[PDB]
């Protein structure tokens, strides 16, 4: 659970970056 | 060093016991803050009748 | 040696001192077993 | 705590207070400390329920 | 080794550790120290070399003016890092830079341009085929295994909390103060002046900060333990040099940690660090108070000094307000804390997304690193 | 621009005299207005809703005339007899008019089990009432409603005559009255099962004036048969007024309802295995690492070195609690180098001055 | 009226102005700091006091702790603000306080028992015989030659924009946000971090404040000049330090008021001061409107930046109505305004009414000032 959630929340950094 | 390690492990899986223990306790007094709060609202109710 | 019989000790008096606290919880639970009892006394009577 | 609550219209009483609520209290609380907590896929519908 | 693993190394001011992706310990951890030799050589036909580097450079303690590269966490001599970084990759890892990617860690406030700096010695020199650098603080709260709240990480070169939400931090609530260890040891040695012990050279501050990792604590009250020690002598131990002196440093063992909670002492403007993080909680909103009041989490080699978390908890429980509950996170491994969010950071699918191709440097200059890395 | 006002307001009264139910009561009542006027089925000033407190002394609790529902609070209501007289003046300072509530005193005077009484005057329920036929049980609200009864109204319960003929006609169990061309009645043994009723005899009826408009006639609309469908414990209407209240409350008004069953709120948490343990359980000092101990002569005062090995004190400490105390605060600049030139330029003058003597040379001068 | 003067004293969140109503200029300006040594002073003769206060206390700078009196328009000290105005009516101006009315200044929104702790100061220590409290804003009009108009302020304490109508405070479009110089000065730091200039002591920050002063200017356009600083070094200045080594600010002169348009990059969610005028001007009525576009008056020390006026003219023309009346009107000396206001209200005939008496006081309380000055 906690690895796949750090995995969707570095997808929205480079979502939000560029 | 040997009747050291076998220490170390039990005692881990010890802390990791009590934790469960610990947090229980933090549940426990809140929930009675929340109902003797809750039984002095009713008894105050009693009183106004 | 040094290392290992400071760590045995210390985890003693911590299982000790956990022992001691199983006692303060099941005072604790004990106690709401009262709390929920009595308020549900309260409202019983209130309800009549 | 002063909630401002809107004014409503004549036959407009509903949207008013639903809007008042909406803006006091937000529909999606677990967000914080709490989102760990929850599965990611489940938290998601629960939002849109 | 059947795939390319991404090496981990964590680089601060005091100590440089290094390791591969997804391992649970580092493989290699030594000072960051480059030595040269000042006093006359004559012995012909046996070895000598005109710079040590390394745990070698510690050896040799007698014959060396020991020199660090990384000043204030700032890196102030490029070739003695470039040094540190060969002896690192091939002495240490023995492994070549080119085939694996690496991954670096650096101060949240710095200067733009070392950035740049270490882009460019990395990609030219060492033709790694990618890096990505990640702030130092935010990869204690990922090993710590929690997404929101505060940290504090005080190394050796300097003292930084920020606080974290949702696992993504916040640029202006970040607070930097320049006030470490390294300025500890030199208070130590100051304040070891006065009972007659003197210690001047390289080496001898290297004794002192031996000094201060075996016989240092912090005091839960200053007032009534210095009370206490004007009291009896119960508070006296005795620390045997290399030259076989024996000396009691006694009263001084909480006078010097004591210099983080008062940095008026050192005679710096700024207050200590529990008020520090307290101006950095508060400087944040309302609505996330809660939660970083219940998940502070303290790193770093300097955190590590006996009791720090009970005076820690206590100053920031005065200062917070009554109703709210206070709980500090100290984890046994936090001096290596840092490295082992590097650990997980190369581990993650999504993250092969971020690094930074050596056609993009190629492309872009050394000034891809500010819009790529965040 | 804040247009709510505490409905409760008995904080600010301080006056009259009132019952033990009274409060109760009076909030009751006052919160009903209030959810009359924010449904928007009633709008301006009547006698809609009445209440008895009192089984064995009447007093009943009817409106002001001239007060919209939106103003009503529960000191501003009026206490009277079963007659109509005014035997409570209310707090708010209106002329006081008791005309309507006469068909409301008809009622009480009928049925001794009634306690709450509610009249609706909505466009959809005047529609049904002038309508020839009965309502039909078109709707599941209706079929939820129960039993009615009609009574021709011709506007006017003065008479002994009509107070006669209603109470025939209303039955002696009977919960819904439909006063034709004028609305309907709804009777509670309590308010919240007088408030449901209400809610669902006014959805029903707009759900019968939409259907018997649009589809024509009686025969389109397939309507079904009444019989064929033929803590403690709850009590009707008690969730739905213990929610609204909640809601209600919620928005900042101060209602006196209280709860049967109370709500509580809580977060919780997930224990994660991930997660590491919480693990919990100005001056400046100059130090002296010796100790003196005063020793008496073997008079002159000593002083010890007192050394280690007798268990003295380790580190002496001294404190300076604020800065500059070794200088004197007020102090001229200027005499210091006056000072400084004058003791200077006896140089300049080269002076032929020697130190001072001691007075036992002068004494044998 | 005739042999005596009314004080025009004007007490800013930054500086303090003093003078005789009457008079074209004040006759004395200086900061609003108090100092205390930080230091052992080991000089025996050379004399030391507890703490200086103004401008003696702004030329020792490195031997001080600064604190201001007065913080975000809210007095935090008052025996501080006691030493302020001893300091005021004893040193710079040698007049007795005894002898002259006085005329003090306030924010257009301040807690009541700040004005009653301000009356109740100036006539029980000071005995003075008259005193009149007037809104800060509100003085600016009157300089301008105006009674219609609405008053944008900017301070060291607060920014806040009022609506006059024929001398007429509208209290409920008073609009209040916090934009300060001294916020301004925190983030110039906060930027000059980047380039590798540090600033951390109450010393420096006037440093920081005095290049804020003399080298920065607002751009018409952000995004073309970020390219156009990006291109070429033209827009690079130097500046001189007191230690005498030199900086170049560069990129950053047109970074430092920009958090003014744009207040998320201070990390305050609040809207800009356009947007904040163009509120206040949204809450009036109609028929006022026509003339609140067509009369605008900036005022305050945060409002000398060159180029603010272009810019302000352009952001609210986007906001306003179309074919619109806008114009700006900035005094050359628009922080000087206030004071100049002052002095022009004391010297009316018809402004004699307003003196509260020392009996009025001694029978009515410090609560006398609300009823007497509303
Ligand atoms: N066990 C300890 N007790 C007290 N101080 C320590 C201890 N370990 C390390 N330190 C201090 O921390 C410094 C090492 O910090 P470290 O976390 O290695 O810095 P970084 O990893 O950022 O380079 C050392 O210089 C030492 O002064
Ligand atoms: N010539 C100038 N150029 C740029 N900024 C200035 C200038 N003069 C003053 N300021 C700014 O104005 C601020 C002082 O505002 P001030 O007028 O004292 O506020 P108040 O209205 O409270 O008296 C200072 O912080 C300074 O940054």
């Amino acid at each position: 659970s906690f690895r796949e959630e750090l995995e969707g929340l570095i997808q929205e950094q480079m979502k939000k970056g560029n | 060093e040997t009747r050291a390690e076998f220490a170390e492990r039990s005692v881990a899986k010890l802390e990791k016991t009590i934790d469960d223990l610990e947090d229980k306790l933090k549940c426990t007094k809140e929930e009675h803050l929340c109902t003797q709060r809750m039984l002095d609202q009713t008894l105050l109710d009693l009183n106004e009748m | 040696e040094t290392r290992a019989e400071f760590a045995e000790r210390s985890v003693t008096k911590l299982e000790k001192s956990i022992d001691d606290l199983e006692e303060k919880v099941a005072h604790a639970k004990e106690e709401n077993l009262s709390m929920h009892q009595m308020l549900d006394q309260t409202l019983l009577e209130l309800n009549n | 705590n002063v909630p401002n609550v809107y004014p409503a219209a004549p036959q407009g009483g509903m949207a008013a207070l639903n809007m008042s609520l909406g803006m006091v209290t937000p529909v999606n609380d677990l967000r914080g400390s709490d989102s760990i907590a929850y599965d990611k896929g489940e938290k998601l519908l629960r939002c849109k329920l | 080794d059947d795939d390319i693993a991404a090496l981990v190394v964590d680089n601060g001011s005091g100590m440089c550790k290094a390791g591969f992706a997804g391992d649970d310990a580092p493989r290699a951890v030594f000072p960051s120290i480059v030595g040269r030799p000042r006093h006359q050589g004559v012995m012909v036909g046996m070895g000598q070399k005109d710079s040590y580097v390394g745990d070698e450079a510690q050896s040799k303690r007698g014959i060396l003016t020991l020199k660090y590269p990384i000043e204030h966490g700032i890196v102030t001599n490029w070739d003695d890092m470039e040094k540190i970084w060969h002896h690192t990759f091939y002495n240490e890892l023995r492994v070549a830079p080119e085939e694996h990617p690496v991954l670096l860690t650096e101060a949240p406030l710095n200067p733009k341009a070392n950035r740049e700096k270490m882009t460019q010695i990395m990609f030219e020199t060492f033709n790694t085929p990618a890096m990505y650098v990640a702030i130092q603080a935010v990869l204690s709260l990922y090993a710590s295994g929690r997404t929101t709240g505060i940290v504090m990480d005080s190394g050796d070169g300097v003292t930084h909390t920020v606080p974290i939400y949702e696992g993504y931090a916040l640029p202006h609530a970040i607070l930097r103060l320049d006030l470490a260890g390294r300025d500890l040891t030199d208070y130590l040695m100051k304040i070891l002046t006065e009972r007659g012990y003197s210690f001047t050279t390289t080496a001898e501050r290297e004794i002192v900060r031996d000094i201060k990792e075996k016989l240092c604590y912090v005091a839960l009250d200053f007032e009534q333990e210095m009370a206490t020690a004007a009291s009896s002598s119960s508070l006296e131990k005795s620390y045997e040099l290399p030259d076989g002196q024996v000396i009691t440093i006694g009263n001084e063992r909480f006078r010097c940690p004591e210099a983080l909670f008062q940095p008026s002492f050192l005679g710096m403007e700024s207050c200590g660090i529990h008020e520090t993080t307290f101006n950095s909680i508060m400087k944040c909103d309302v609505d996330i108070r809660k939660d970083l009041y219940a998940n502070t989490v303290l790193s770093g080699g300097t955190t590590m000094y006996p009791g720090i978390a009970d005076r820690m908890q206590k100053e920031i429980t005065a200062l917070a307000p009554s109703t709210m509950k206070i709980k500090i996170i100290a984890p046994p491994e936090r001096k290596y804390s840092v490295w082992i969010g590097g650990s997980i950071l190369a581990s993650l699918s999504t993250f092969q997304q971020m690094w930074i191709s050596k056609q993009e440097y190629d492309e872009s200059g050394p000034s891809i690193v500010h819009r790529k890395c965040f | 621009f804040s247009m709510m006002t505490p409905i409760n307001d008995l904080h600010t009264a301080d006056s009259l005299n009132l019952a033990k139910g009274e409060r109760l009561m009076r909030c009751k009542i006052s919160s009903v207005y209030r959810l009359l006027d924010l449904y928007g089925w009633a709008q301006l000033s009547d006698t809609y809703v009445t209440l008895r407190v009192s089984k064995e002394q009447d007093h009943f609790l009817i409106s002001p005339k001239g007060v919209s529902c939106s103003e009503v609070t529960a000191s501003s209501l009026i206490k009277v007899n079963i007659l109509g007289e005014v035997v409570e003046k209310g707090s708010s300072c209106f002329p006081v008019d008791t005309t309507g509530f006469c068909l409301h005193s008809a009622i009480y005077a009928a049925r001794p089990d009634v306690r709450c009484i509610i009249h609706l005057h909505t466009p959809a329920t005047a529609a049904v009432s002038a309508m020839k036929w009965g309502l039909l049980p078109v709707s599941h609200n209706a079929l939820l409603v129960g039993d009615m009864a009609y009574f021709d109204f011709n506007g006017e319960m003065e008479q002994e005559a009509d107070r006669i003929n209603l109470q025939k006609c209303l039955g002696p169990t009977c919960k819904i009255l439909v006063l034709r061309n004028h609305g309907v009645v709804a009777l509670g043994d309590t308010v919240e099962e007088a408030f449901y009723k209400v809610f669902h005899l006014q959805a029903a009826c707009e759900i019968q004036v939409s259907a018997l408009s649009s589809a024509g006639g009686v025969e389109n609309l397939i309507l079904l048969e009444q019989e064929k469908h033929r803590m403690q414990k709850s009590r009707l209407g008690e969730h739905e007024f213990e929610a609204l209240m909640r809601m209600l409350d919620n928005l900042g008004y101060r209602t006196g309802y209280p709860y049967r069953y109370p709500l509580v709120q809580e977060k919780t948490k997930h224990k994660s295995e991930v997660e590491i343990p919480a693990t919990v359980t100005k001056t400046r000092w100059l130090n002296t690492p010796n100790t003196y101990l005063r020793v008496n002569v073997a008079p002159k005062t000593t002083w010890m070195k007192a050394d280690e090995v007798e268990k003295s004190s380790s580190g002496m400490p001294i404190r300076i609690e604020n800065p500059n105390q070794f200088v004197p605060l007020y102090t001229d600049p200027q005499e210091v180098l006056d000072m400084r030139n004058k003791i200077r330029e006896q140089n300049r003058q080269d002076v032929k001055s020697a130190g001072p003597q001691s007075q036992l040379l002068a004494s044998v001068i």
